[PDB]
């Protein structure tokens, strides 16, 4: 009858057209839809991590599931084809990757730590960057010196300790950089 | 509960045009 009864869905950094598609199909599935991020939101469909909505969910609402943009269209298509939906409602198969849109660079960290960090960045949906460029989102710095570090500061790129990575992975969300500032 | 934690992202203003792109090839 209504597979998404009890769900309350909100979007962040989703283009208006795809937002209307999600809004209409989620409502058809029995969910409620919110344009504002209200207290009763249960699922946040996100197209970026650098938004006030994403940041609030990551900071304060671990109960809220952060979903990729194709979750509702895929779920809707399966239902409208009369396929049988299990209890999970495909939520786990369409969680947004933890490091979605992250481009991670490193400095002042030895081997074998460098190889391990790259492994986990890729495993959680991010891009690993051997060179620092202007579109790097996070520079993991073992200490606050060297050319990568100085130019990250010049270019206004986040500089964090490696605990940013481990705790973002454990939290299943990108955490804000000031929580992981050096010194 | 409809208390607003974070407001919806505002639709961007028209913004005065300052650049016209190279004609695509
Ligand atoms: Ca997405
Ligand atoms: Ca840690």
């Amino acid at each position: 009858s209504k597979p998404l009864k009890g769900f309350v869905i909100c979007c962040t950094s989703i283009d208006l057209k795809q937002r209307t598609e999600i809004s209409t199909k989620a409502t058809k599935l029995g969910a409620a839809y919110r344009s504002d991020f209200t207290k009763d939101v249960t699922h946040l469909i996100a197209g970026d991590f650098d938004t006030p909505k994403y940041k609030f969910a990551a900071k304060s609402r671990p109960d809220i599931k952060i979903m990729s943009s194709e979750w509702i269209p895929v779920l809707y298509e399966s239902w409208v084809q009369g396929e049988d939906l299990d209890d999970g409602l495909l939520v786990d198969k369409h969680l947004l990757p933890t490091l979605f849109k992250c481009r991670v660079c490193l400095t002042n960290i030895g081997q074998p730590e460098r190889s391990r960090i790259e492994n986990y960045v890729l495993k959680h949906g991010g891009t690993f960057c051997p060179d620092l460029t202007r579109d790097v989102t996070h520079l993991i710095a073992g200490t606050s010196s060297g050319r990568k570090y100085e130019y990250a500061l010049k270019w206004k790129i986040n500089v964090v300790c490696v605990e940013w990575l481990w705790q973002s992975i454990q939290r299943n969300a990108v955490l804000e950089p000031q929580y992981f500032q050096l010194d | 509960y409809d208390s607003i934690l974070v407001q919806a992202t505002p639709r961007k203003s028209s913004s005065v045009i300052t650049e016209l792109p190279d004609t695509p090839i």
